[PDB]
RNA sequence: ACACGUGCGCGAGUCGGGGGCUACGAAAGCCGCCGUGGCGCAAUGAAGGUGAAGGCCGGCGCCGCCGGCCGAGGUGGGAUCC
RNA sequence: UCAGGAUAGCUGGCGCUCUCCGCAGUUUUAUCCGGUAAAGCGAAUGAUUAGAGGUCUUGGGGCCGAAACGAUCUCAACCUAUUCUCAAACUUUAAAUGGGUAAGAAGCCCGGCUCGCUGGUGUGGAGCCGGGCGUGGAAUGCGAGUGCCUAGUGGGCCACUUUUGGUAAGCAGAACUGGCGCUGCGGGAUGAACCGAACGCCGGGUUAAGGCGCCCGAUGCCGACGCUCAUCAGACCCCAGAAAAGGUGUUGGUUGAUAUAGACAGCAGGAUGGUGGCCAUGGAAGUCGGAAUCCGCUAAGGAGUGUGUAACAACUCACCUGCCGAAUCAACUAGCCCUGAAAAUGGAUGGCGCUGGAGCGUCGGGCCCAUACCCGGCCGUCGCUGGCAGUCGGCAGAGCGAGAAAGAGAGUGGCGCGGACGCUACGCCGCGACGAGUAGGAGGGCCGCUGCGGUGAGCCUUGAAGCCUAGGGCGCGGGCCCGGGUGGAG
RNA sequence: GCUCAGGGAGGACAGAAACCUCCCGUGGAGCAGAAGGGCAAAAGCUCGCUUGAUCUUGAUUUUCAGUACGAAUACAGACCGU
RNA sequence: UGUGGCGGCCAAGCGUUCAUAGCGACGUCGCUUUUUGAUCCUUCGAUGUCGGCUCUUCCUAUCAUUGUGAAGCAGAAUUCACCAAGCGUUGGAUUGUUCACCCACUAAUAGGGAACGUGAGCUGGGUUUAGACCGUCGUGAGACAGGUUAGUUUUACCCUACU
RNA sequence: GUCUACGGCCAUACCACCCUGAACGCGCCCGAUCUCGUCUGAUCUCGGAAGCUAAGCAGGGUCGGGCCUGGUUAGUACUUGGAUGGGAGACCGCCUGGGAAUACCGGGUGCUGUAGGCU
C-alpha cells in the first residue's frame, strides 16, 4: 500500500475481496502454495537453492527471508513479490456471502481489513 | 430498403487489437519545414568549420594538459554479522579451514 | 450530417473571457521561444490572423522553427486508429509556455545540488520520488475533554 | 448496511487529520449498532459526511472497539427513535421493546420494522436508543409484562418434531 | 501476363527458348566466329540534348591554371570481433 | 453510388533485427485545456406574475372654472427599490467523468571553433569538435522492434447509462462500454442477447449464480421474529397484464384534544321575551337569500337542523343533564389484505398442491451442483534460438544441480580379461504455461483414388481384384490390417 | 483625425420629427450578406496617397485514404505601395 | 393505442327545493383490440383476396326471460344497478354491399370473437387481366381513388380430426 | 514621504460626491511673428512665464455602488463505479470515490520595473 496501490485498487473493486494479511496467512501462503518464477517457468520452492540462486543478490537466501521481506514490507520487496508466481487459490470451502455486492453491504468484495485471514484458510 | 447510416461501435475495439502506436521519435529528426534563410546560413556554417580546425586540435591538446596538470596531482547482530561473514565463499575460505582443523 | 468548416463548433472556445476582452497584452509579444522547449496551445479570438485548428486547442507540443510573428509545434494529434506528430505554423499571441517542463528541471538542478553536497561524507541522500506512504503510528491526545457524541437528526418537512 | 445476525454496539471515536490551520482538531464519538468493527466504520463515515464536512479520506478513525452490556442478566425495557424512508416520504418513529442486551433490543428493532413496514437495513437510521424504567412507557405489548404476580398457561403446544417418526400408530396429544 | 515469397544453378553477368551438328529416342549430347537477341550493369528531359565525389602544398591576405603528395564522406545507435 | 465495387480498418502467413536500457485501453506527482450536469435572473440578451414608493414625461375622469392657471381623487404609461416563475439554439459563476504534455544520459555542467544569419557590443541564435559527471532519478506490470505478401468483410442486432424524432411501439435514428452474431456449459420451467461462468479426454475435492414439500439432487433444522384470510389470496432480475380513488378489515406510527374538574351512546325536563329589528322590502311573524347577529331572564335560548315550508297554532336540530359509571376521542401517515378489475377453444406462481406456509418482510446454521477454482492421470500445441556427437573402458577411472565470473589444469625450482538401454540427430530426452470458434488463413497426414520412373530376388490357379460378414483387433480421426464365405486372373 | 446607438436639456419660423450647442453614454452602433465570434486614440466614420487583388519556388493546415479540388496559415527570393 | 369504443375519481352546475334518484362542465386515472392509424417482425420456388348462403362453438360490455336492491317507484308504464350467457333474438321492399333506412310482427327484435370463422363447402353480384362505350386528362401511346356492359372457380384414393 | 518620463500585471487601480495638497515637477495659464492647421490659434503646431491650485493629477474620507477575497448556503444540488436493491411506474434509497452555485455575513480598496528630481 501507498498513494498510488489504493486508486488503482479502489477502480477494480467489485471485482476483488482485499485486505491485510496476518503473519500466519503470509506462511501459509507461501509454504503450502509458493511458486518461482525462474526462467518465466512456474517451479515449485522445494528447496532454498532456487530462492538463494534467484534473490543472492538482494540477501534473500532462504524461505523465511523471503517471507520476512513480504510481511515487514523492506526494500526489495518488489523482486521477492515478482518472483513469486501469483497464487492459485481453492474455491472458498463454506462458499462466500454474496460475490456481486460490496462487503459492507453483506457481499464478499471490497476490502476486509482483518477478515481477509478467514477467506485465506478457506481458499488455502 | 433504407439502412443505419453511420456508427463508431467496434471501432475503439479494431484500434487496440494491433495497439495504438506512437509517432517512431529519434534524435537527429529532419530540417524539412524550418526557415531557408535560418537553413542556409546553418549550411555555410557546417562547409565552414575544416576553416578554424587548426586552433580546435591545438586548444583540445593544451585542455588535455589540464586533466595530467591535476589527475596526479589528485592522487544486525553481531553473530549474524559473523555467520554471514563465515558463510560466504571467498571472504570466509580461511575461518572455515579453522573450523574444520578445530575437530581435533 | 454537420455542416464541416474550420470554426465550426468554436463558439465558447475562441470568445475572449468575461471583462477580459479588447487591446491584447504586449508581454504576450516580448516572451522568448526557443527551438525545442514545450509549449500548450490556446486559440484567441482576438487576433484573427494564424490560428490553430479547434483540434489543437489545449493540446501541447514542442517548438521545431522560430519565424518573425509565429513559431512551428509538432504537437500529438490521434484520427481513428494512429497518433500522428504532425508540424503546424501558429501565431504567439495562441501559445504559452508549458510549467510541466519548470518542475522537472527545478527537481534535475535540485537533485544534482544534492549529489555535489553529501558524496563524500558518506550520508546517503534518498532522491527519487515515494508516493504518499501509509500513515504512521501516534497518540492522539484528548488533553482534559471527553469527545462530542454525534446522533443523527430526526426529519423535518423543510419547504 | 446488511443487519446479518445479531449486532453489536460499537464506540468509533474520529478526527480530521491535522492540517496547518488547525493541529489540534476536536474528537467527534458515535454509537454504531453493526455486525462487526469493518460496517460500523463504514456507517460512521455515513452519518459524519452528513452531519459534519468530514470525509474518510479527509479524517481518521482514533478507536473503534466493541461496546459491552454491564447488566446482561436484568430484564429492561428499551426505548428506541427511529428515521426510515417510506414508498412516499421519511418518518420518525418511537419503538419500544424488552430485552437484555441493547444490541439484542436493536437487532428486535431492524426484524419488528422489517416485518410490519417492509423498511430495510440501508432505510432505517437509529438515533437514540435509552433503558427506560417500568412506569415510562407508553405501548400496551411491552407494558403487559410489568405484572410481578405473573401467570399464564402454554396452551395449544402444536407438536415439533413432526418427522421424527413420520409413520406414528397414535395421534399426538396437544394439552400439556 | 504481372507481383511477392521460397528452392536450385551460375554471377556483372545470365539464358539457346529459334537454328545447326552426330525400339527406348519426338529423348539425351554438342556448338561460342551460332548471344542476333532478351533482361541486367545509368539516369533525367516533351524535346534538341546532357549524363553520376575532393581538400591541401608551391609557383602563376588572390587566378583561368602550371604542377606536387594523398585521396569514395560525417554523426548517433549497432550482432559479432580486438 | 444504396442487393455492387475501389479505399483505409480488423485477419492470417513468411520472416528478419535485437534482448537472457524499451513499452502500457492503469495509477501517482506536476502542468495546462473545457462550457455539459448543476446553479442564476434584486448580473447582460430573451420570455415572465405581483403588489409598492414616487411622480408627468403622460393622457384621460369628474370635481367649485366666464377662460386658462393650480387642482383633486388620480387610473394605465414612466422611473426607483422589491417580488413569483423559466431557456437545446441565454449567461457572471461552475463540477464529477474526461483530453494533451512532463517524470533525464535523445540528459546534465564545463571549455573551444564555424556562420555569407542577427547586430552598439565574441551581441543574439544555431551548428560543430574534444571533455567530465550513473544513486539509470514516481508506483505497478511486461521481452521489444520492423518489413513483405494477404483472404474474408463493407445488410447487423441486443442491454446498463446518456440521448433525438414520435402518444407509444418487440418503432426510427445516435454516444460509451459490454454481449449475440462466431459459443457450448450451470441457473431463469421454456427462450440468440439476462445472471454465473467461457470448453482438450477423465477421477477426487469445492464453489458461483440459483436452489433444498413432491415432481427434482439438497432444510425430514424440535431454525428466529413479526405480517396477512382473499365467494379473483399470494408466491423472485430481464418478464411476461395494471392506476387514480377508497375501506368503523387488520397491524404499526404521527400530531392535537378531553380524562375521577368524572367520555361515543343510552332515555327524558326545556329550547324562552322585547321582536310582526333589519336590506331592496311579491316576503323576510328567522326560513330562494344576502349581509348587521347582542341582550331582560341564566345548568341550554342559539336571530340556528331538516321540515307541509310565504311564516304561522305548530313536529324537529347544538344544551345541562333526569337514569347511569374511566379511560376515551379526532385528523393524517404507511404495511399486508379487499373494492376499483370486462373477451371470446379448456388453463396455467412450470405442474401438483400449500394457510402453526410450501405465502410476504427481515436473518441464523447446514446442505445440493457447472465444461468455473484446487490436486492428480493422459493427449496435443506453444515456450525454453532447452539437453545429448562423452557409448570419451586394461591405452579405462566413468564427476560438471550447483546461491555467488573463472583450471577435477601441466612441468622445473624452494588373481580374474569385465562394464544394461542409447543417437531413424528429419532422432531421442527434460521442464513450465496453455487448448471456444462461423467467414477466412496456414501446417501435418504411416488418410484415400487413378496412371508414369525407380525398388521390394514382393504377392498370386496350394486361388489376384471385387463383393458379403452377430468373427479378431489397431488408430483422436481420415482409414486400415487379419478370420470365414463367394469369386476365377490379376 | 475623430467616436458610435440612445437619452437629458437648451436654441427664430421649427412641430414627434430639418439645423446648431453642451452633458451622460463598455458598444446597447457599424463592419455588403445568414449566424457565431471579434473590435473604441479600431477592425467603425471622414479625409490624403495608392495598386501586396503583381511576378516565383518549396513547406504546412483544414476535409482526409491522411488522396485531389476548394479555402487557408507561416516562410524565402523579386519588384512595389504607404 | 394517437384515433374509435367502454369505464371510473373530483364536484361547478342541471333536477320547482336539493352536488350525487338520474346526470355531470373545467380537470384527471384507466380498460378493450368488434374501428382507423403507426411499424415492417413472419410469408413474394404463393397462406386463394369482398359479401351472402350454410353450420358449430365461445365471450358479456344483459335486449328478453329467472331472482333481486333503488327511484323524482301510488297503480300501469319506465329508468339505474347486482347475481346471472341456461334458452331465445325473427319475416320482408331497395342495394353486390359490410353499413344504412323503411314496412310488419314480437317477451325481445342486445353486442361481439373463432387467420376481419367458414371458396379441394357453394356462390360469383362486387373488385381485379384480356373485348368494348361514355366523361375528364394526354400531341400521342395511354391514364382515371370516375360511370357502364360481357367475361373458364381445378384435385382427396394419403395422415390426422370427426361421424 | 513623494512626483516626473517610459512601462509590466490590467477595477484591491473603476464610478459618485466631499476635504487637504510643503518643495521641485506636471499643469491650468499668456500670446500668433516664424513652423503648421482650422468656419473659428477652441483643438492641432509654434513662441512664451504675468498669475493660480479653481480644475486635471496626488493622498485621504464614505455603516457608499462596483471589483477582489474569505465564510455560509452544504457534504446541499449534481456525479465515477456497484447490486437478482425499493417501486405499476415517475423516480428514489444504499454502497464505493469526487464535490459545486445565488441570496445572506465578514475583511480588503493598487502592487511594482528602469531612469531622473524634491524633501
Amino acid at each position: 500500500l501507498n498513494k498510488a496501490s489504493i486508486n488503482m485498487l479502489r477502480i477494480v473493486e467489485p471485482y476483488i475481496a482485499w485486505g491485510y494479511p496476518n503473519l500466519k496467512s503470509v506462511n501459509e501462503l507461501i509454504y503450502k502454495r509458493g511458486y518461482g518464477k525462474i526462467n518465466k517457468k512456474r517451479i515449485a520452492l522445494t528447496d532454498n537453492t532456487l530462492i538463494a540462486r534467484s534473490l543472492g543478490k538482494y540477501n534473500i537466501i532462504c524461505m523465511e527471508d523471503l517471507i520476512h521481506e513480504i510481511y515487514t514490507v523492506g526494500k526489495h520487496f518488489k523482486e521477492a513479490n515478482n518472483f513469486l508466481w501469483p497464487f492459485k487459490l481453492s474455491s472458498p470451502r463454506g462458499g462466500m456471502k454474496k460475490k456481486t455486492t460490496h462487503f459492507v453491504e453483506g457481499g464478499d468484495a471490497g476490502n476486509r481489513e482483518d477478515q481477509i485471514n478467514r477467506l485465506i484458510r478457506r481458499m488455502n | 430498403a433504407k439502412s443505419k447510416n453511420h456508427t463508431t461501435h467496434n471501432q475503439s475495439r479494431k484500434w487496440h487489437r494491433n495497439g495504438i502506436k506512437k509517432p517512431r521519435s529519434q534524435r537527429y529528426e529532419s530540417l524539412k519545414g524550418v526557415d531557408p534563410k535560418f537553413l542556409r546560413n546553418m549550411r555555410f556554417a557546417k562547409k565552414h568549420n575544416k576553416k578554424g580546425l587548426k586552433k580546435m586540435q591545438a586548444n583540445n591538446a593544451k585542455a588535455m594538459a589540464a586533466r595530467a596538470e591535476a589527475i596526479k596531482a589528485l592522487v544486525v547482530s553481531r553473530k549474524l554479522h559473523r555467520l554471514a561473514y563465515i558463510a560466504h565463499p571467498k571472504l570466509g575460505r580461511r575461518a572455515r579451514a579453522r573450523i574444520a582443523r578445530g575437530l581435533r | 450530417t454537420n455542416t464541416k468548416g474550420k470554426r465550426r463548433g468554436t463558439r465558447y472556445m475562441f470568445s475572449r473571457p468575461f471583462r477580459k476582452h479588447g487591446v491584447v497584452p504586449l508581454a504576450t509579444y516580448m516572451r522568448i521561444y526557443k527551438k525545442g522547449d514545450i509549449v500548450d496551445i490556446k486559440g484567441m479570438g482576438t487576433v484573427q490572423k494564424g490560428m490553430p485548428h479547434k483540434c489543437y486547442h489545449g493540446k501541447t507540443g514542442r517548438v521545431y522553427n522560430v519565424t518573425q510573428h509565429a513559431v512551428g509545434i509538432v504537437v500529438n494529434k490521434q484520427v481513428k486508429g494512429k497518433i500522428l506528430a504532425k508540424r503546424i505554423n501558429v501565431r504567439i499571441e495562441h501559445i504559452k509556455h508549458s510549467k510541466s517542463r519548470d518542475s522537472f528541471l527545478k527537481r534535475v538542478k535540485e537533485n544534482d545540488q544534492k549529489k555535489k553536497e553529501a558524496k563524500e561524507k558518506g550520508t546517503w541522500v534518498q532522491l527519487k520520488r515515494q508516493p504518499a506512504p501509509p500513515r504512521e503510528a501516534h497518540f492522539v491526545r484528548t488533553n482534559g475533554k471527553e469527545p462530542e457524541l454525534l446522533e443523527p437528526i430526526p426529519y423535518e418537512f423543510m419547504a | 448496511t446488511k443487519a446479518s445476525g445479531t449486532l453489536r454496539e460499537y464506540k468509533v471515536v474520529g478526527r480530521c487529520l491535522p492540517t496547518s490551520k488547525s493541529p489540534a482538531p476536536p474528537l467527534y464519538r458515535m454509537r454504531i449498532f453493526a455486525p462487526n468493527h469493518v460496517v460500523a466504520k463504514s456507517r460512521f463515515w455515513y452519518f459524519v459526511l452528513e452531519l459534519k464536512k468530514m470525509k474518510k479520506s479527509s479524517g481518521e478513525i482514533v478507536y473503534c472497539g466493541q461496546v459491552f452490556e454491564k447488566s446482561p442478566l436484568r430484564v429492561k425495557n428499551f426505548g428506541i427513535w427511529l428515521r426510515y424512508d417510506s414508498r412516499s416520504g421519511t418518518h420518525n418513529m418511537y419503538h419500544e421493546y424488552r430485552d437484555l442486551i441493547m444490541a439484542s433490543a436493536v437487532t428486535q428493532c431492524y426484524r419488528d420494522m422489517g416485518a410490519r413496514h417492509r423498511a430495510r437495513a440501508h432505510s432505517i437510521q437509529v438515533m437514540k436508543v435509552e433503558e427506560m424504567a417500568a412506569a415510562r412507557c407508553p405501548r400496551p405489548a411491552v407494558k403487559q409484562f410489568h405484572d410481578s404476580r405473573i401467570r399464564f398457561p402454554l396452551p395449544h403446544r402444536v407438536l415439533r418434531r413432526q418427522h421424527k417418526p413420520r409413520f406414528t400408530a397414535k395421534r399426538p396429544n396437544t394439552f400439556f
